[PDB]
């Protein structure tokens, strides 16, 4: 069966300026009676997929007139032309030939902002997570990205890696940013012998690495 | 033109069955293909089901073949498919996707394929587990996360299958500088979550915050305070 | 399903001016090439014909007008129509159509007419719908958009149906349907003919013998009518419904006598009204 690809896997574009995405095949894709069945979904965070440019190279009923779809037979494009806000999202390129369907590997599009620095706050164990059985520290790293990113935690001073899990938030709409949290998984024995917590920071958008912490207690 | 419903949220148990319905609206049930798509999360769009206008039959994604079966109720217009002998790796969103068998007018007929309106997902999960109440831990915020340009609170939740939740961090009143995330399901299969609001910093002091850790499916609605520590 | 529509436009309705129309037989008698006068209901010659609009579109862009509005039924309507493409299917006449009184309901369906009198609940704005059905891979025609539910019907007659077109000239020919329904003292009559035209719109100037289609023996009281449409359901086409364009010709009958000549064949030819003028 088809088994197609994308390009840009992401290509957070700017403000007013068109933009490319690039579909692609490992079949011909023109079904019998000669049209080739091509759609473009756009699926926002937490909703569903919606439709764009079906069939090729045509508009769906409320589609605002800014997609423009082209190519044939193998390659396929979808093309924005001055995008803005409210395009923002995952743009899927399904086929709709040899009746077990397939979709495209995913491609997320966003906006095209600056390296910033990141915001570093660091949080301990309650109090009443200090008798819970097991207890945690948060990394909340604040603006970045999902990808070439780094968030590294520091119990204590003495790097400790690989009994993390990772979650991150979306990007803002007033500033586009990019959330980002560690959940450190140690036992409670190895929680309370200690104080200065800290959480360091590397990432290719900081100059010198963060290092926000608290002081276990205290005011 | 179309509307479609969907049928609210399922939590199950390993080796069991689940039927998850559709229901169509602004054109009738005997004039639309449905075609279901998962959505494994975090992950993209898998194929299942479906119908092929050609021969009428309903192909079955050979994935899930013999072990996934759709049935149509015609009179309520509505849409059914049982899937069984559900292993752990079935939570996902479960879309119910449509488009319209022919295109144009009683003169021209084109076979039409694809998806055209999508109707807004069940969240189906299996859990070997049960289900437990709250597990809240307030982060109390600091010495240098507060006095700041912004500072931040939050509260920590861990090894809980509540399902769902809300945060807030308030009852309508803060809303600026939160950061939440997807939650996750641990190696026991628990969940764990962060929500750490970047809250003002010149609030603080005179009103401390609240989360609202409130579990519906457990009704825990804990409303814990996050005295600044 | 009681998917209203109508809009609001409409403006005078278009009147028109029948010369010699509307000669049914008025019994079932053969008869050779003499004069017969017969006292009846018929439709006077130079009446004026009222030219209803149904879908109705526009010189601008697309713009359909609907506007079918129920008509009273008076003594009897001459009902006459062009419409090469089958959009009329038929008519709903009755009394308040509604529940608790009967109401009688004339569908084509373009391989077996068939008529039923049940207490129908019509929707305000009835018409057939015609979709695609997925199995049977075949356009089905269902009628659930005329009515919601029908009970106690006190009858059901199915037949070849009535209007049965022809064409195959490309043009030039329009075939001119016409009917004539008169309803007395429990029954219900059908005159009928289709005949070939060439003038540009309106009526042409010869002679009809409308011969009788049926006689239905129901009793039903019946007071206002309306007419059926055949819409189908449009798909990827930037509601969705409202085929084609077409329009029909109503005019009331009133109690006259005429003088009408038979043919050595057994049919009309001229008929001359006693009413119309002095000389007549
Ligand atoms: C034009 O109108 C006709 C009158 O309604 C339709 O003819 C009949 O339609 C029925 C289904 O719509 C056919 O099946 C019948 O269904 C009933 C339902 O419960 C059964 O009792 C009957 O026994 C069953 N009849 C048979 C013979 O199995 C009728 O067969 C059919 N009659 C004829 C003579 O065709 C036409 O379908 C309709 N035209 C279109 C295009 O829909
Ligand atoms: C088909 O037409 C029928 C003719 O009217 C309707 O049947 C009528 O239903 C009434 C109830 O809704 C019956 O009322 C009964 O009236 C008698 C005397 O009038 C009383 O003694 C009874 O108590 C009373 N029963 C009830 C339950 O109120 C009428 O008798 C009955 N008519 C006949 C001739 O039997 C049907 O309603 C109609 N079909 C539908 C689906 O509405
Ligand atoms: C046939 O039905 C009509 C009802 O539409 C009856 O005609 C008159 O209807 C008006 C309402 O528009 C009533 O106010 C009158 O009272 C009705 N006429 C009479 C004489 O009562 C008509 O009577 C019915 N015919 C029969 C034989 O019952
Ligand atoms: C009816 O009248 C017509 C003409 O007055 C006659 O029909 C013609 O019949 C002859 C048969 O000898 C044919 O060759 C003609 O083509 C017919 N013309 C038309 C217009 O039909 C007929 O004789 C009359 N009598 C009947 C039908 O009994
Ligand atoms: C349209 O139809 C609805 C019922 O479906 C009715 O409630 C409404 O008053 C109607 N409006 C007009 C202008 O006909
Ligand atoms: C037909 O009726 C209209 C009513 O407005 C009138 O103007 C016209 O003169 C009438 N025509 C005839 C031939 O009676
Ligand atoms: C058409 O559909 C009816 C039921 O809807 C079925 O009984 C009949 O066999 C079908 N005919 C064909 C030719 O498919």
């Amino acid at each position: 069966e088809i088994v197609m690809t994308q390009s840009p896997l992401s290509s957070p574009v700017t403000l007013g300026q068109p933009a490319s995405i690039s579909c692609r095949s490992s079949q011909s894709l023109v079904h019998s009676d000669g049209n080739t069945y091509l759609s473009w979904l756009q699926q926002r965070p937490g909703q569903p997929p919606r439709l764009l440019i079906y069939k090729i190279s045509n508009r769906f009923s409320g589609v605002p007139d800014r997609f423009s779809g082209s190519g044939a037979g193998t390659d396929f494009t979808l093309k924005i032309s001055r995008v803005e806000a409210e395009d923002v999202g995952v743009y899927y390129c399904t086929q709709a030939t040899q009746f077990p369907y397939t979709f495209g590997q995913g491609t997320k599009v966003d906006i095209k902002r600056t390296v910033a620095a990141p915001s570093v706050f660091i949080f301990p164990p309650s109090d009443e997570q200090l008798k819970s059985g097991t207890a945690s520290v948060v990394c909340l790293l604040n603006n970045f990205y999902p990808r070439e990113a780094k968030v590294q935690w520091k119990v204590d001073n003495a790097l400790q890696s690989g009994n993390s899990q990772e979650s991150v938030t979306e990007q803002d709409s007033k500033d586009s940013t990019y959330s980002l949290s560690s959940t450190l998984t140690l036992s409670k024995a190895d929680y309370e012998k200690h104080k200065v917590y800290a959480c360091e920071v590397t990432h290719q958008g900081l100059s010198s690495p963060v290092t926000k912490s608290f002081n276990r207690g205290e005011c | 033109e179309v509307q479609l419903v969907e049928s609210g949220a399922e939590v199950k148990k390993p080796g069991a069955s689940v039927k998850v319905s559709c229901k169509v609206s602004g054109y009738t049930l005997t004039e639309l293909s449905m075609h279901w798509v998962r959505q494994a999360p975090g992950k993209g769009l898998e194929w299942m089901g479906g119908f092929d206008p050609e021969d009428g039959e309903t192909m079955y994604a050979q994935k899930f073949q013999g072990r996934v079966t759709m049935t149509e109720d015609t009179s309520t217009d509505t849409a059914y498919m049982e899937l069984s002998s559900l292993r752990s790796e079935d939570t996902a969103v479960y879309y119910c996707a449509t488009s319209t068998a022919v295109a144009g007018t009683p003169d021209l007929f084109d076979y039409y394929y694809g998806m055209d309106v999508w109707g807004q997902g069940t969240t189906v999960t299996v859990s070997s587990a049960s289900t437990k109440g709250p597990s809240v831990f307030p982060l109390a915020p600091s010495s240098k996360s507060t006095s700041g340009g912004t500072a931040a609170l939050g509260c920590l939740v861990k090894d809980y299958f509540p399902e769902p939740v809300t945060v807030s961090w308030n009852s309508g009143a803060l809303t600026s500088g939160v950061h939440t995330f997807p939650a996750v399901l641990q190696s026991s299969g628990l969940y764990s979550l962060s929500s750490v609001v970047t809250v003002p910093s010149s609030s603080l002091g005179t009103q401390t915050y609240i989360c609202n850790v409130n579990h519906k499916p457990s009704n825990t609605k804990v409303d814990k305070k996050v005295e600044p520590k | 399903q009681c998917v209203n529509l109508t809009t609001r436009t409409q403006l005078p309705p278009a009147y028109t001016n029948s010369f010699t129309r509307g000669v049914y037989y008025p019994d079932k008698v053969f008869r050779s090439s003499v004069l017969h006068s017969t006292q009846d209901l018929f439709l006077p010659f130079f009446s004026n014909v009222t030219w209803f609009h149904a879908i109705h579109v526009s010189g601008t862009n697309g713009t359909k007008r609907f506007d079918n509005p129920v008509l009273p039924f008076n003594d009897g309507v001459y009902f006459a129509s062009t419409e090469k493409s089958n959009i009329i299917r038929g008519w709903i006449f009755g009394t308040t159509l509604d529940s608790k009184t009967q109401s009688l309901l004339i569908v084509n369906n373009a391989t077996n007419v068939v008529i039923k009198v049940c207490e129908f609940q019509f929707c305000n704005d009835p018409f057939l719908g015609v979709y695609y059905h997925k199995n049977n891979k075949s356009w089905m025609e269902s009628e659930f958009r005329v009515y919601s539910s029908a009970n106690n019907c006190t009858f059901e007659y199915v037949s070849q149906p009535f209007l049965m077109d022809l064409e195959g000239k490309q043009g030039n020919f329009k075939n001119l349907r016409e009917f004539v329904f008169k309803n007395i003292d429990g029954y219900f009559k059908i005159y009928s003919k289709h005949t070939p035209i060439n003038l540009v719109r309106d009526l042409p100037q010869g002679f009809s013998a409308l011969e009788p289609l049926v006689d239905l023996p129901i009793g039903i009281n019946i007071t206002r009518f309306q007419t059926l449409l055949a819409l189908h359901r449009s798909y990827l086409t930037p509601s969705g419904w409202t085929a084609g364009a077409a329009a029909y010709y109503v005019g009331y009958l009133q109690p006259r006598t005429f003088l009408l000549k038979y043919n050595e064949n057994g049919t009309i030819t001229d008929a001359v009204d006693c009413a119309l003028d002095p000389l007549s």
